[PDB]
Order: structure tokens, then sequence, then C-alpha cells
């Protein structure tokens, strides 16, 4: 957040970005790993309770 | 139609690439008057602000 | 002691020597794997690796690959072409970028 | 313009070389230098005039370089792929592209991206005359290219002693410590 | 036109183009403005004899134009070309008909450096 308010608006320092698609292939495998932890622990104290 | 078959017809449109060249200009040099190098250290100084330079 | 050449791309600026080459070593390999059709048949440049209506064998060209391949130190895309006669096995080698 | 006239005759010039040295004594692809004078102005100038000054030689990029015997200076500043090498098994007499530029998506070996991105870094066409394990560069500044020479450890070093890799490894360092204390202090 | 190139803690290096005449050199004490004309600033053989701070009437720093941004040279500096230099300093306009080209590209982009 600190960046992009500083340094990203067009006065600042603006970058071309060049990229054209994208080419991400388990960036999702491996964010999904916090909402996984989550989920873990949900059904861990769910279980114990129940 | 003996004279359209004594003569060759008009050529139909082809889609191939012959001897194709660069869309921009030449590749810049590796060394010279304005190198690679030279575009390659513009990314770091890129602003568009509200006066002129 | 002869010391190796400078340039790179000798194959490609001596099409003559890539294509002895060729042809030495799909002939060793051919009389290798299926000598009774080979070993009374000389190989030359117009000679081809089909039956005689056209069909090709995915055995025979995938030999000479690896012939090829083990000759020139390079590695043959068998997905992108077959190699069925020493036209197409010439035009392989000489398109591929480092072979020696 | 007095006063600065009159200290010039005792002002002297320093040379303009700093740590990044001379670059023809470290690259074989780099000419040495030459000064070009300048022709007398020009006492018109038309609207539509070319440049008289003297041509400079121009040298392309070439396709790939030979192997550097210890004497490797990269053209431009590499991506560093990797911090410590590649232990790859060559073959004898087979030709390898090492890639030099860093953004490879094939390995230490070239895969096309170099002619993608900005950069005078070119392939390294090698050939290696004994088959086996060798260490590969990763890191792109090894001297010794393609082969590695422990310069990533200096490049580590380096980043270390900057103020913000510092900040940067100490940081994570101290994050890690935060486990380690709270597994310590897990009974209490 | 004199380039200024900076570098801060973070490695972030900032380059901004200012006209000679915003310049105006301060006195050792940086508490007024030196003389332009006549500053006493840089030793007989053409180092700096102190710090020298200077204040740039408009300076443009990533796009932005900022007023009376005041700007140092350390003593601890090599200095090239005293007599340029001080004529940067004092705000004069330098005449370079006779100059030379010399080729040598011997710095790369991004160049590696000991200010950090
Ligand atoms: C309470 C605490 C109090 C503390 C007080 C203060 C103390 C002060 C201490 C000061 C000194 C500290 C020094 C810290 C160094 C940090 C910097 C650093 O190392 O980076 C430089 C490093 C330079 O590396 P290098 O030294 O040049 O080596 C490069 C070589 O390519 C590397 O390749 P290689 O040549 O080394 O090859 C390795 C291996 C390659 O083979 C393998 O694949 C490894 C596994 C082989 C089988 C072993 C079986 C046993 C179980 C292994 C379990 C893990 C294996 C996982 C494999 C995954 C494969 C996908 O070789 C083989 O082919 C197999 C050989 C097996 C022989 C068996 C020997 C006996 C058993 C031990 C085997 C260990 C093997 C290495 C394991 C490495 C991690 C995976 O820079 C980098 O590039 C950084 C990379 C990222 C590093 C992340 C990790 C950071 C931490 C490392 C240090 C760990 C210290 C832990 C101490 C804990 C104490 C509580
Ligand atoms: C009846 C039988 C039943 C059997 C059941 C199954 C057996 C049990 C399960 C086994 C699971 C195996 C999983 C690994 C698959 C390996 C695949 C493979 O062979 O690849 C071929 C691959 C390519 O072969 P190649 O093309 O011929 O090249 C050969 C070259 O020699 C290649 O040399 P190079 O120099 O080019 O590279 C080698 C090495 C050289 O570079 C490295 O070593 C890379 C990392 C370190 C770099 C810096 C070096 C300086 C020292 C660093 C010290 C680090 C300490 C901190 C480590 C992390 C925190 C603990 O670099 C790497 O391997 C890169 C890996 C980077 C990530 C490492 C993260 C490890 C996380 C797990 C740590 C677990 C620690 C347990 C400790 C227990 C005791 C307290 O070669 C290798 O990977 C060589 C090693 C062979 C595998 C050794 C496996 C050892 C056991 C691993 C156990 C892992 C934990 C358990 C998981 C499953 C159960 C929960
Ligand atoms: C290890 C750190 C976390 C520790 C705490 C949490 C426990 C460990 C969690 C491990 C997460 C591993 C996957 C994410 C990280 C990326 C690793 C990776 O390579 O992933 C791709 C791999 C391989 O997937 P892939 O091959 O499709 O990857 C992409 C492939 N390409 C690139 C070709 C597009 O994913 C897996 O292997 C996931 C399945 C693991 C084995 C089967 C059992 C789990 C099945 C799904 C579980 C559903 C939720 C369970 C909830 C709890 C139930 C009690
Ligand atoms: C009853 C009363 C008892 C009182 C007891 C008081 C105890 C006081 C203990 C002081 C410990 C000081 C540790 C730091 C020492 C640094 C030395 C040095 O200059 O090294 C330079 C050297 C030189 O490194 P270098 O040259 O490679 O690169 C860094 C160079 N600089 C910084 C200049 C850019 O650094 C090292 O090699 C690393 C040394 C260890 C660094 C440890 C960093 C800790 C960060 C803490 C952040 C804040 C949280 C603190 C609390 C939590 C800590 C887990
Ligand atoms: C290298 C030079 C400097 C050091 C030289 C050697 C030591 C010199 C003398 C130091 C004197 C001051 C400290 C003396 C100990 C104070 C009492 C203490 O630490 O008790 C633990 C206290 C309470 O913790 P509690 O939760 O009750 O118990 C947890 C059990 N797992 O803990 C707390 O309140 C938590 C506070 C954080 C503690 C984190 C580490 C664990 C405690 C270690 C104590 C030993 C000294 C550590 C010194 C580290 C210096 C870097
Ligand atoms: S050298 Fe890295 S991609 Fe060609
Ligand atoms: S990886 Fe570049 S020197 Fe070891």
């Amino acid at each position: 957040i600190l960046k992009v308010a500083r340094f990203r608006v067009l006065k600042m320092r603006p970058k071309i970005s060049t990229s054209y698609r994208p080419h991400g292939k388990w960036g999702d495998f491996l964010a999904c790993i916090i909402p996984l932890i989550w989920c873990i622990n949900i059904l861990t104290n769910s279980n114990l309770i129940l | 139609v003996q004279s359209q078959h004594s003569v060759p017809a008009s050529p139909i449109r082809n889609q191939r690439h012959i001897n194709p060249v660069r869309e921009s200009g030449p590749l810049p040099s590796y060394d010279g008057t304005y190198t690679m190098e030279d575009i390659r250290a513009v990314f770091y100084n890129t602003t568009v602000g509200r006066d002129y330079c | 002691y002869n010391f190796p050449e400078y340039r790179t791309g000798g194959v490609q600026a001596n099409p003559g020597i890539t294509a002895k080459r060729i042809i030495k070593c799909i002939g060793e390999r051919l009389r290798k794997y299926d000598p009774a059709r080979w070993e009374n048949v000389p190989i030359t440049f117009k000679t081809h690796f089909r039956d005689e209506n056209g069909y090709s064998d995915v055995a025979t060209s995938i030999q000479i690959h690896d012939a090829l391949e083990r000759e020139f130190g390079i590695d043959i895309k068998d997905r992108l072409a077959l190699v069925t006669d020493v036209e197409t096995a010439f035009y392989i080698v000489m398109s591929h970028h480092d072979p020696l | 313009m007095s006063a600065i006239l009159k200290r010039a005759a005792k002002y002297k010039r320093v040379s303009s070389i700093l740590c990044e040295g001379e670059a023809h004594l470290r690259d074989p692809f780099t000419p040495p230098p030459v000064i070009l004078k300048p022709p007398a102005p020009r006492k018109d100038k038309k609207p539509d005039d070319i440049t008289d000054f003297p041509a400079q030689k121009l040298i392309p990029l070439p396709e790939s370089i030979p192997y550097q015997e210890g004497k490797y200076r990269p053209a431009s500043i590499p991506m560093v792929a990797g911090f410590f090498p590649y232990n790859c098994y060559l073959q004898q007499g087979k030709v390898y592209s090492w890639c030099s530029c860093g953004i490879s998506q094939s390995g230490p070996w070239c895969d096309g991206l170099c002619n993608s991105v900005v950069t005078r870094c070119r392939p390294v066409v090698f050939n290696v005359s004994q088959s086996g394990y060798y260490k590969i560069c990763n890191c792109k500044f090894s001297a010794n290219a393609p082969f590695c020479n422990n310069t990533h450890r200096k490049m580590v070093r380096y980043h270390h002693q900057t103020h913000r890799g510092f900040y940067e490894i100490w940081g994570a360092a101290l994050f890690v410590l935060g486990w380690v204390y709270m597994g310590f202090n897990y009974y209490t | 036109v004199a380039k200024i190139e900076t570098q801060s803690l973070a490695g972030d290096r900032f380059t901004s183009w200012v006209e000679t005449y915003q310049f105006h050199p301060l006195t050792q004490d940086q508490k007024n403005f030196d003389n332009q004309d006549n500053a006493e600033f840089l030793e007989d053989e053409g180092q700096l004899k102190y710090e020298l701070g200077v204040q740039l009437d408009n300076l443009q720093e990533m796009g932005t134009t900022s007023q009376d941004i005041v700007i140092n040279f350390m003593k601890e500096g090599t200095v090239h070309h005293p007599e340029l230099f001080e004529a940067i300093v004092k705000g004069y306009n330098i005449d370079t008909s006779d100059y030379v080209i010399n080729t040598a590209n011997n710095l790369r982009a991004r160049e590696g450096n000991h200010n950090h």
C-alpha cells in the first residue's frame, strides 16, 4: 500500500508495463496455503467441539 | 474464351512473407553512437509530470 | 595435433561434408537395424526411407533420428518432423543451430 | 569569470575512471577508446543538414559469444537466476548455449528470452572435451563462465553488506527467530 | 544543463537535470548565500576546501518540481574539471565549442558502486 501510494502515481515513478500476457502456473497453489491453513484450523476446532 | 485462355490470368492474392524485414529500424548495436545499453538505461528514469522538462 | 577451427558453423559452411556425414551415419544405422533391406542398397542424397506407395516406417525414422542425434550431438524433435529421407535429414541438421 | 580564469592556472584535472574500470581490457567485443575531433563549425546551418561529425564504428550484437578462459565480463548486468550453481552432467563434444542474461526459462542454457529482453549479454556457446558433472553458474557474474567459480558467495556477501540487503536478510532471520522463540517458550 | 545523480539507502537511484543558472552557493557556515563571483570553496590544486552547499531554485525530481532545494558536495569526494565545477556552482554558462568526443563504453546500465 505504501509503495503504491508513494511511487506508482504518474507524477512520481510510472513504470512501462510491457508484459503482454500472464504466465503464472502454480501461484494459485502457492497462495492457497493460507486459506488451506484457515480451513484446517476451522475443521480441527469444529470437530473437537462436535 | 480463346483470348482469355491464350494469355495468363490476373494473379490471386498470396499471404506468404517473402524476405521479411524488421518492422522497426535496425537492431541496436553492441557498440556505437547509440547502443542497446542506452535503451536499457531508460526504464529507471520514467516520469510523466504536469510540467515540461 | 590438429587445432579445431575457431569458427562455429562449420557444418553449415560445408554442406557437402554434412551430407556425407549424414549419409554415413544413416547407412550404418540402417545396416545395423534392418540388414536384409539395406545391406545391398547404397545410400545417396536422393534415397528415401518410405515404401513404394509413400508410406513411412516410424521405427526406421526414429532409428535414423537416434543415429543423427548421436552423430551430431543434437536433439531432434520427433513430434515436429519425421526423417523420411536423406533430404529431410539434411534439412533438419542444417536447421539445428548447434550441430557438430 | 575573472576569478575562475585566474584559478584555472593552478587548477588540476583528475581522471574520470572509477570502480567500473575500462571495458575494453575485459571484454573482447569492446574496441579500445578513440578520440574523435569535431570538424570546423558550419558557417551556414541549413534547416535540413546532417551531421558532419566523423563516423564511429558500429558493432552489431552477436548471436552468441565463445568461452572466455576465465576472463568473462558480461556486456550488461544480468539477472541473478540463482545464488548457487547447477550441478549438471555435460556430454563430451556436445555444444551448450549457456545463458548469460539470467532470465532463460530453460535453466542454465539459453532459451531465447535474451532476444526478447533489452540486454547486451549474449549466450555463451561452448563445448566440453570430457563428459561429466560441472557446476554451471547461475548468478551470471562468474569470471569463469559458464563454469561456477564461487562468485555467488561474494555476491551474497555484497548483498549482506548493502544497507537494504542487510535489513532484508536479518528481517527474515528475526522472523524465523520468532518461530524459534515461540517453540522455545511454548511451555510456560 | 547539469545532470546530478544521487542514491538513497534503499538503493533507489535518482537522476535529475537542472539548468546551470538555478544554482546558488552558500557560505561555509550554510547560513547565507556566498557571493557567486568571488566564492572560495576550491583549494589551490582544485579540490574542495569544505563540503560545499548549493541551493537550486527549482529542482525537478521524479517529474515533480520543488522550490529551494539544498544539496551538498562532500569534501571527501574527487572533483574533476575544477573550472567546470566552479562555473556550474556559480551559475555561469560554459562555452563548449572546443570539445572532443571519447568513445568509451565503460559504464553499464544500473552499474554497481560502493555508494550503498
Ligand atoms: C541454537 C542456535 C545457536 C546459534 C548461535 C550462532 C551460530 C553462528 C553460526 C555461524 C555460521 C552459520 C552459517 C550459516 C550459512 C547461511 C548462508 C548460506 O549457507 O548460504 C550461502 C549459499 C552458498 O551456498 P554454497 O555453500 O556455495 O553451496 C552451493 C552448492 O550448490 C550446494 O550444494 P552442495 O555441494 O552442498 O551439495 C549438497 C548435497 C545435495 O544433495 C541433496 O539434494 C541434499 C540432500 C542429500 C541427502 C541427505 C540425507 C539426509 C537428510 C537430508 C534432508 C534434506 C534434503 C532435502 C532435499 C530436497 C531435494 C529437492 O550434495 C549431494 O549431492 C549429497 C551429499 C550428501 C552427503 C551426506 C553428508 C552427511 C549428511 C548431511 C547431508 C546434507 C546435504 C545438504 C542438504 C542441504 C539442504 C537441502 O548462498 C546461496 O546461494 C543461498 C541459497 C539459499 C540458502 C537458504 C538456507 C539458508 C541457511 C543455510 C545454513 C543452515 C544453517 C543451519 C544451522 C542450524 C543450527 C541450529
Ligand atoms: C522401501 C523404500 C521406501 C522409500 C520411501 C521414500 C523415501 C522417503 C521420502 C523421500 C522424499 C524425497 C523428496 C525429494 C525428491 C528428490 C528428487 C530427485 O532426486 O531429484 C533429482 C535431482 C536431479 O538429478 P540430476 O539431474 O542427476 O542432478 C544430480 C546433481 O547431483 C544435483 O545436484 P545440484 O547441486 O545441482 O542440486 C542438488 C541440491 C544442491 O543444493 C542444495 O542443497 C539446495 C538447498 C541448499 C542450498 C545452499 C547450500 C548450503 C547449505 C544449505 C543448508 C540448508 C539448511 C536448511 C534446509 C531447510 C530447512 C530444514 O539442490 C537441490 O536439490 C535443490 C533443492 C532446493 C530446496 C531445498 C529445500 C529442502 C526442504 C526439506 C528439508 C528437510 C530437512 C530434514 C532434516 C532432517 C534431519 C534434521 O537430483 C537431486 O535432487 C539430488 C538429490 C537427490 C534426492 C535426495 C533426497 C533426500 C531426502 C529428502 C527428504 C525431504 C523431506 C521428506 C519429504 C517426504 C516425506 C514427508
Ligand atoms: C508446507 C507449508 C504449509 C504447511 C501447513 C499446511 C499443510 C501442508 C500443505 C501443503 C500444500 C501443498 C500445495 C500448495 C503449495 C504448492 C505446492 C505444489 O507444487 O502444489 C501443486 C501440486 C501439484 O498440482 P499440479 O500438478 O496441478 O500443479 C500445477 C500443474 N501445472 C503447472 C502443470 C499447471 O498440488 C498438489 O500436489 C496438491 C495435492 C496434494 C496431494 C493430494 C492430497 C490433497 C488434496 C487436496 C486437499 C484439499 C484441502 C484439504 C484440507 C484439509 C483436510 C483435512
Ligand atoms: C543486566 C543488564 C544486561 C544487559 C545486556 C545487554 C546485551 C546487549 C547485546 C547487544 C547485541 C548486539 C547485536 C548486534 C551487533 C552488530 C555488530 C555489527 O556492527 O556487525 C556488523 C557486521 C558487518 O556486516 P556486513 O559488513 O557484512 O554488512 C552489514 C554492514 N552494514 C550494517 C554497515 C551495512 O554485521 C554482521 O556481520 C552481522 C552481525 C550480527 C547482526 C545482528 C542483527 C540484529 C538485528 C536486530 C534488530 C532489532 C531487534 C533486536 C531485538 C531482537 C533480536 C533477536
Ligand atoms: C552476549 C552478551 C549479553 C548476554 C550475556 C549473558 C547474560 C548476562 C546477564 C543477563 C541478565 C538479565 C537476564 C537474566 C534472566 C532474567 C529472567 C528470565 O529471563 O526469566 C525468563 C523470563 C520469564 O519467562 P517465563 O515465561 O516465566 O518462562 C519461560 C520458560 N520457557 O523471560 C521473560 O520475561 C521473557 C523475555 C524474553 C527472553 C527471551 C530469551 C529467553 C530468556 C533467556 C535468559 C538468559 C539471558 C539471555 C540474554 C540474551 C542477550 C542477547
Ligand atoms: S542468454 Fe539468457 S536467454 Fe539467451
Ligand atoms: S553461481 Fe555464479 S559463481 Fe557460483
